[PDB]
RNA sequence: AAACAUCUCAGUAUCGGGAGGAACAGAAAACGCAAUGUGAUGUCGUUAGUAACCGCGAGUGAACGCGAUACAGCCCAAACC
RNA sequence: ACUCGUACGGUCACUGAAUCCUGCCCAGUGCAGGUAUCUGAACACCUCGUACAAGAGGACGAAGGACCUGUCAACGGCGGG
RNA sequence: GCUUUACUGCAGGCUGUCGCUGAGGACUCUCACUCCGGGAGGAGGACACCGAUAGCCGGGCA
């Protein structure tokens, strides 16, 4: 089987989903965690300074 | 090649020609307590030394002479340039 | 190179684990206050998912209810006792030193109270040799003389089950339902079959090993494979 | 005349003669049992404690906290490494252990802050010292002329930023001479170089 | 560093913890133009690419002092009560 | 973790059903065991040195090694004349 | 990326020494410390563990 177009149609799979705090669509609704925020790993709100440009 | 022992030369101290005893220099032994000994204690850590990482090198096919030359009154001393000889035995 | 097979095991990932939520009890002797007066009677023969052998349900008379490691010759209604003054008969529990040298015993404890550890699988037995005040010499399964405690308690008779390992798997389908019921990877791919990285014993035009197979002791993990620490090794001398 | 004091600051110059002794054997025996920050009622060592500001008095706090012996616990590199920056058994932590059980102590009391702290004895694997903390909200100490100060909004966090008295030492301040080029006004300024 | 291991990049990038409107530092167990001298601390200018470091290679690199800015000096522990 | 496990165990490897078989080699390499003697670091100890210290030497000597033995269903070998 | 009797190092294993650590070149003990036992209590015990350092092995890894 081909890892491209045929393997594709199995994903009915819901991951990634809105954040009750954020309010962006990664809260990954099996691990009850917000890649993008860190709702529900952290009590401070993700954030990393390699999100821009290190003299910025 | 042979090398009498005793001889007449010029004594740079004594600024005139005398009899000599030659003598091959015997090395001195190491305090330990040199700059470069500190060095080697400070400046070695974790992982690579640098240059005291470093190991011995090779050898030349034959040495020099390293001659002492005894001066007979005086008795003070005198170093001269070496020469590569292979074996250096003493007459007498 | 990569960790090699032996290092993954170490982790205690799911493959690598047994399936414990599926094993029925944890084989131990039971705690009396003293006196001996504990006994309880033979309700079943159950089978053991984590030893492939034969389990006995047993009821006490203080109500408990409890799974127990049964030697050979135990059947329902059967009395088993436990204690210092318990009788002399299979099945029965007591500290080697009310036990007869040269009667067979299984289930042996380490430390008195601990429960039982060595000889309990099946078939096997120890042996009570020598007697004493201080020292009662065991000569385990292995053949190894084991000074013990003479308070250490232990069960009469051999562990049921003699003779499993005379009938071959014959194949694989065998040894996979075996293999599944137990804290093991399995199958099994030879080191001299994999690449340079993944095992000191890969790569190479054709397999055979690079070194020797016998490795020192001091090997650290990812290396000490093959014959660990051998003495000797083949058949010859 | 020598003070009663006196006599504790001079029995603890040698925890190992002594009654002192005796004492420790017994104690960390108990100490051993105990968690690992452990709210005391009376300091260990009197002496020391008001000699450091220890006052018995409504808002004062003391606690033994004990953190493990030697170097750091470090774990080795998963990526490429000159051989300089391979090691993992000769590095050390740059906060002492006194640092560290300050942070430990603050930590457990997140409304206290830390006033100074000083070492009560150590076994093979393991070093003690009993921390004094201070309820900077309660009034008695709002109202103390000796320790009000510490009230301060600025004090906030004080052990953390290294505004202890086992802090401002371990940080190189305690010269202001020769060998302070690089520690005074603060480590970080200096480009981080001590 | 025309390779490269000490060195360098650099205590940089990134990571953990935390304060304020500013932080930190700070009233000498100082300095050591050695003095019959200076007098808490930051910072700016300079001292100086100097002293010091370094396969003594490549490179690295202060301070005292001086001129300015702003200036501020105090509280415990103990003795005796 | 193995392990609700205990040598009829489970780990680490090689070979790869059954049947007939599986010779000779321990010199090198590996592993393991032993060892009079030799070699073998640091602390402590002695000597010299220094009003102290650096440092130099000595005595004792662990694992390891030399040396000896075991082992090839260990790595491998099985020729010239 | 991979290999090794390439160079240099780093883990890890073994070993001596120091600390924890106590009473009376071989030995006894109990009180720390460790484990078994629900506990009474038993086993072990100044060793082991842990922290530190030294020598050896050390492509397991950089
Ligand atoms: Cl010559
Ligand atoms: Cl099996
Ligand atoms: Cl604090
Ligand atoms: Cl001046
Ligand atoms: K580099
Ligand atoms: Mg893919
Ligand atoms: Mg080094
Ligand atoms: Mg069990
Ligand atoms: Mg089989
Ligand atoms: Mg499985
Ligand atoms: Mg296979
Ligand atoms: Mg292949
Ligand atoms: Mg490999
Ligand atoms: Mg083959
Ligand atoms: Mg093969
Ligand atoms: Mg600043
Ligand atoms: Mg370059
Ligand atoms: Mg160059
Ligand atoms: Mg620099
Ligand atoms: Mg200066
Ligand atoms: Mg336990
Ligand atoms: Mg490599
Ligand atoms: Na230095
Ligand atoms: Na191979
Ligand atoms: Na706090
Ligand atoms: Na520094
Ligand atoms: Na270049
Ligand atoms: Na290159
Ligand atoms: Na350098
Ligand atoms: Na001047
Ligand atoms: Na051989
Ligand atoms: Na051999
Ligand atoms: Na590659």
């Amino acid at each position: 089987t081909g890892a491209g177009t045929p393997s594709q149609g199995k994903k009915n799979t819901t991951t990634h989903t809105k954040c009750r705090r954020c309010g962006e669509k990664s809260y990954h609704t099996k691990k009850k965690v917000c890649s993008s925020c860190g709702f529900g790993k952290s009590a401070k709100r993700r954030d990393y300074e390699w999100q821009s440009k290190a003299g910025e | 090649m042979q090398m009498p022992r005793r001889f007449n030369t010029y004594c740079p101290h004594c600024n005139e020609h005398q009899e000599h005893e030659v003598e091959k220099v015997r090395s001195g032994r190491q305090t330990g307590m040199k700059w470069i000994d500190r060095q080697r204690e400070r400046n070695s850590g974790i992982g690579n030394d640098g240059k005291f990482s470093k190991v011995p090198g090779g050898d030349k096919p034959t040495k020099k002479t390293d001659l002492k030359y005894r001066c007979g009154e005086c008795g003070k001393a005198h170093l001269r340039e070496g020469w590569r000889a292979g074996r250096l035995e003493f007459q007498e | 190179g990569r960790r090699i097979q032996g290092q993954r095991r170490g982790r205690g990932t799911s493959t690598f684990r047994a399936p414990s939520h599926r094993y029925k009890a944890d084989l131990e002797h039971r705690k009396v206050e003293d006196g001996d007066v504990i006994a309880g009677t033979v309700v079943d023969i159950e089978h053991d998912p984590a030893r492939s052998a034969p389990v006995a349900a047993v009821e006490f008379e203080d109500g408990d209810r409890r799974l127990i490691l049964a030697p050979e010759g135990v059947g329902v209604g059967d009395e088993l006792q436990v204690g210092v003054s318990a009788e002399i008969a299979p099945g029965n529990t007591l500290p080697l030193a009310e036990i007869p040298e040269g009667v067979p015993v299984c289930n042996v404890e380490s430390s008195p109270g601990d429960g039982g550890k060595f000889a309990r699988a099946s078939g096997v037995n120890a042996q009570l040799l020598t007697h004493d005040r201080n020292v009662a010499v065991v000569k385990l399964p292995s053949g190894e003389m084991k000074r013990l405690d003479p308070q250490c308690r232990a069960t009469i008779g051999v562990v049921a089950g003699g003779g499993r390992t005379d009938k071959p798997f014959v194949k694989a389908g065998n040894k996979h339902h075996k293999m599944k019921a137990r804290g093991t990877k399995w199958p099994n791919v030879r080191g001299v079959a994999m690449n340079a990285v993944d095992h000191p014993f890969g790569g190479g035009g054709r397999q055979h090993p690079g070194k020797p197979k016998s490795i020192s002791r001091n090997a650290p993990p990812g290396r000490k494979v093959g014959d660990i620490a051998s003495k000797r090794t083949g058949r010859g001398g | 005349a020598r003070s009663a004091y006196s006599y504790i600051r001079d029995a603890w110059e040698n925890p190992g003669d002594g009654q002192l002794a005796e004492l420790q054997w017994q104690r960390q025996q108990e100490w051993r049992n105990e968690g690992a920050v452990e709210r005391i009622e009376r300091p260990t060592r009197l002496d020391k404690a008001r000699s450091q500001g220890y006052k018995a008095k409504q808002g004062v706090i003391v606690a033994r906290v004990s953190v493990r012996k030697g170097s750091a616990r470090k774990r080795r590199h998963k990526a490429g490494r000159r051989s300089k920056r391979q090691g993992v058994t000769r590095i050390t932590r740059r906060k002492d252990i006194q640092r560290v059980a300050e942070e430990r102590a603050s930590r457990t009391f997140p409304n206290l802050r830390v006033l100074n702290s000083y070492s009560v004895g150590q076994d093979g694997r393991q070093k003690w010292h009993e921390v004094i903390l201070i309820d900077p909200n309660h009034p008695a100490i709002q109202n103390d002329d000796d320790l009000s100060w510490i009230c301060a909004d600025d004090q906030a966090d004080r052990v953390f930023r290294g505004l202890t008295g086992a802090g401002r030492r371990n940080r190189g301040l305690s010269g202001k001479g020769k060998g302070s080029e690089k520690t005074r006004p603060s480590l970080r300024s200096n480009g981080g170089k001590a």
